[PDB]
RNA sequence: AACGCGGGGUUAAGGUGCCGGAGUGGACGCUCAUCAGACACCACAAAAGGCGUUAGUACAUCUUGACAGCAGGACGGUGGCCAUGGAAGUCGGAAUCCGCUAAGGACUGUGUAACAACUCACCUGCCGAAUGUACUAGCCCUGAAAAUGGAUGGCGCUCAAGC
């Protein structure tokens, strides 16, 4: 018997899923209230990635590919913090493409007028080598 | 943040034939204390022979939720008026506080039965302690074991002021 | 519900008072087979059962009246009864197996074994030759009787039987459908 | 007509229900008319027999 | 009241193959190929096991969920037809005027055509064209019998209904005049 | 809300998709109309109905196995006391027993001159969680027919730009 199915495969909301909020913060799901609301908290050491304990509306969140294994339902802040650090959530979040995009956006917005002049000149020197290489490969067809 | 639960204690004015009158207590949901006291005299007028002009208020206090971080199931008994006759109902809700349960109830009665705030009497609000006390099937599916579900066809959030996109948006977030 | 309540005390008292508990599986047995076996063994042994018991015997396993009662829980599947008697296992090995009935076909019943009519003379009136010519089976009217000179197979084993063939088998009084009380493992013996 | 074929043909044009509001021809075991102009009425009668 | 999860399953025999792509179903087997387009229904397909197909609807309404069983039966019939096939039978019913039926196989289009003559003694001649993939044949086991067979239940059933609906009696009491061609038996080519 | 000629600020009733100054603003629901609906005075609609959908009230059945489908069985007096060319439950007059079980009537219906058969009631194999009846009131639908071409102000609007 041969079966070939090509369809979607979504990320599920569940106990242990890590969400990303509007202001770059992170949280872990501990309890499901409805199809629209969830109880979550993130006990992170980094002040830019930590969030308090409370209810989050799902319309203002995104599902990351990180799931904490065997997180008990309704666990308190102490138990979550222990499992958070044992798994290494902060290290795993830094290796995702979502984090790298955020870092790149932050760097470009922090450029001064002198920096903008220098980035133009540095790009030209790299561009000069690009045109020489492209002409060589294209000429050889 | 629209409603709070209050404790109101009231009393008939003392007289020579009856010093030290009896004291009555009620639990009132109201947006502020000015209408909390007005609601108190409304209900007491319907049970005892007292008025506001022949009585006085003893104490007003705010009751706060004891654990506003624990998910609970609630049951509510109420009495309301339709366009012809009055009826009794029993409904259920799932949230983290008594104030949150009452606010959801008021919206629910307006949507499904066109009942206004002025035609509803709250009889009792009880937290259901056991999972066997759940009766309504729309709550039972939420307390199922090992719950999980995806979110298909999610519209991305786009700034209003940005007209004229240069690409076709996706709905797989 | 009064009979069902009466059945509860009936089962509870009887299983304890009879140390010898047998298991019999009875599927599709007519009323008269039970009636004759009940009258024959009315004096000795009691045969009785009912609907399947999933907690009724659990009501017996709750107290340690017999620790073996909890080893009989997965055995019961459906339409299986118990037998109570004061006899021996050897004597009850074939006491309840007697009086096997011969059931005719049900106009389409599956015959597990292949059936064939032996050559010979039937001995009945040839006025019903319409039955034979409907299926086109050669028949000969000899001495005012129907005879089948050549053997004709009736139906392949495991194949359904047509209504005309079923009527012929009913009037031929030959069938492989023999019904009796099936046996089951008793007390892991 | 052979009796079996008479029964076969009668199944399609004899064994029916009739709506008392819009005369619609309905299946034998129906309880409500399938037509919208009468509002899915539930007043049904059998189709008259030919004797 | 919306239901969080509703699911159905479909077993698949080892003799055929199934392909799904953008909600376009293709069933391939020992007797031919069938295709169906289901892009009007919001459903999710998956491979539950080695030979089982899964159907899911998430956060569906009562009206939306009703279509889940409908999709399951349609695809299941597609599998049955490709592996066994379908077969309908029709019977002629008349009182006085015999009905004459002539069947020919067209060459340009490869379809079958059926002609009906002498219906209640009418001089007009009736003609119906069968759907492609449907084969017609006059019976030899008994008289006044038609047999229609094919791979698609939708094709066989609609063609058989075309023949039945063309023969009608007008301006008469139809409880008394019972002439026509009617379906009498539905089954499979194999078994 | 009442009025001399001007400048700046804030509002009332009413509004914020375009005409049109200001939100395609936020939260929870209801509604699909081949005649949708869309804001006091005000420019109309009723009695009566719907197994369309949503919420609620009361009673009854069910893991000692409920509703649906499929499968098997359906016993003595007793052909009841009476009718009778004939009536065995089923032309017709008049009551309603136990053994046998978990289980079948001195019978619902088809049927025989009468039997018989088929039933059926009734019980039992299969199955695994609900099921039946009667009511209450929200939106939508039926009820709903006039004369030059036409008016939620217009365009148009469907997880609304409707309630
Ligand atoms: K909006
Ligand atoms: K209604
Ligand atoms: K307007
Ligand atoms: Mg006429
Ligand atoms: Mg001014
Ligand atoms: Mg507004
Ligand atoms: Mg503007
Ligand atoms: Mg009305
Ligand atoms: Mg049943
Ligand atoms: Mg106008
Ligand atoms: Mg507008
Ligand atoms: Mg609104
Ligand atoms: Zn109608």
């Amino acid at each position: 018997a041969e079966i070939n199915v090509e369809a979607t495969s979504w990320r599920r909301v569940e106990v242990g899923r890590v969400l990303k909020l509007e202001n770059g913060s992170l949280a872990a799901i501990v309890e499901i209230i409805d199809h629209k609301r969830v109880l979550a908290d993130g006990p992170s050491s980094d002040p830019k990635l930590a969030t308090p304990r409370g209810i989050v509306p799902l319309s203002r969140a995104l599902l990351t590919p990180i799931v904490i294994p065997k997180l008990p339902r309704g666990a308190r802040t102490g138990a979550v913090k222990k499992a958070w650090e044992a798994y290494g959530v902060d290290a795993k979040w830094k290796e995702t493409n979502w984090a790298k995009k955020q870092l790149q956006q932050e760097r470009r917005q922090s450029l001064t007028d002198f920096d903008r002049f220098k980035v133009m000149r540095l790009k030209k020197q790299r561009r000069f080598e690009e045109r020489k290489a492209l002409a060589k490969i294209k000429a050889a067809a | 943040g629209r409603l709070q639960e209050y404790q109101v204690i009231g009393r008939h004015l003392p007289t020579e034939a009856n010093p030290n009158p009896a004291l009555y207590r009620m639990r009132i949901f109201a947006p502020n204390e000015v209408v909390a006291k007005s609601r108190f005299w409304y209900f007491l007028r319907g049970l005892k022979k007292v008025k506001k002009a022949t009585g006085e208020i003893v104490s007003v206090n705010v009751i706060s939720e004891k654990h506003p971080l624990k998910v609970k199931n609630f049951g509510i008994w109420l009495r309301y008026d339709s366009r012809s006759g009055t009826h009794n109902m029993y409904k259920e809700y799932r949230e983290t506080s008594r104030v949150a349960a009452v606010e959801a109830m008021y919206a629910d009665m307006a949507a499904r039965h066109r009942a206004r705030f002025r035609s509803i009497h709250i009889l009792k609000v009880v937290e259901l302690e056991k999972t066997e006390d759940v009766k309504r099937p729309y709550i039972k599916q939420l307390v199922a074991k090992n719950l999980s579900f995806p979110l298909p066809h999610r519209v991305p959030k786009i700034s209003t002021k940005k007209i004229f996109s240069a690409k076709r948006p996706s709905t797989f977030s | 519900s009064g009979n069902k309540a009466g059945y509860f005390d009936k089962l509870k008292g009887l299983l304890e008072e009879y140390p010898s508990i047998f298991v019999v599986s009875v599927d599709n047995v007519s009323s008269q087979q039970m009636h004759e076996i009940r009258k024959a063994l009315r004096g000795q042994g009691v045969v009785l059962m009912g609907k399947n018991t999933m907690v009724r015997r659990a009501l017996k396993t709750f107290m340690p009246d017999h620790p073996e009662y909890e080893r009989l829980l997965p055995f019961v599947k459906g339409n299986v009864g118990f037998v109570f008697t004061n006899g021996d296992l050897k004597e009850v090995r074939e006491k309840i197996l007697s009086n096997r009935i011969k059931a005719p076909a049900r106009a389409g019943a599956i015959a597990p074994v292949d059936v064939w009519v032996p050559a010979g003379n039937t001995g009945m009136e040839p006025g019903k030759t319409s039955f034979f010519q409907a299926l086109g089976i050669p028949t000969k009217i000899a001495r005012g009787t129907i005879e089948i000179t050549t053997d004709i197979k009736l139906v392949e084993a495991g194949a359904k039987v047509g209504p005309s063939e079923a009527t012929l088998l009913n009037m031929l009084n030959i069938s492989p459908f023999t019904y009796g009380m099936g046996i089951a493992q008793v007390y892991d013996q | 007509i052979e009796p079996s074929l008479k029964a076969l043909a009668s199944k399609f044009n004899c064994d029916k229900m009739i709506c008392r509001k819009c005369y619609a021809r309905l299946p034998p075991r129906a309880t409500n008319c399938r037509k919208r102009k009468c509002g899915h009425s539930n007043q049904l009668r059998p189709k008259k027999k030919l004797k | 009241m919306r239901y969080i999860h509703s699911e159905e399953t479909i077993p698949v025999p080892e003799n055929l193959k199934v392909s799904i792509k953008s909600r376009l179903v293709t069933v391939e087997g020992p007797r031919g190929k069938l295709q169906k387009d289901l892009s009007h229904i919001a459903v999710n397909f998956s491979v539950v096991k080695k030979g089982v197909i899964g159907l899911e609807i998430h956060h569906g309404s009562r009206k939306d969920v009703a279509a889940l069983r409908t999709v399951r039966t349609i695809i299941n019939n597609m599998i049955i037809g490709v592996t066994k096939g379908f077969k309908y039978k029709m019977r002629y019913v008349y009182a006085h005027f015999p009905i004459n039926v002539n069947v020919e196989k067209n060459a340009e289009t490869g379809c079958y055509e059926v002609e009906i003559r002498n219906f209640i003694g009418e001089k007009i001649v009736r003609k119906v064209v069968m759907a492609p993939g449907v084969e017609v044949e006059i019976s030899k086991a008994q008289k006044d019998e038609l047999i229609l067979s094919g791979n698609s239940l939708e094709a066989v059933s609609q063609s058989a209904a075309d023949i039945q609906q063309i023969c009608k009696v007008r301006n008469k009491d139809i409880r008394k005049f019972l002439d026509g061609i009617y379906v009498s038996e539905k089954g499979n080519i194999v078994e």
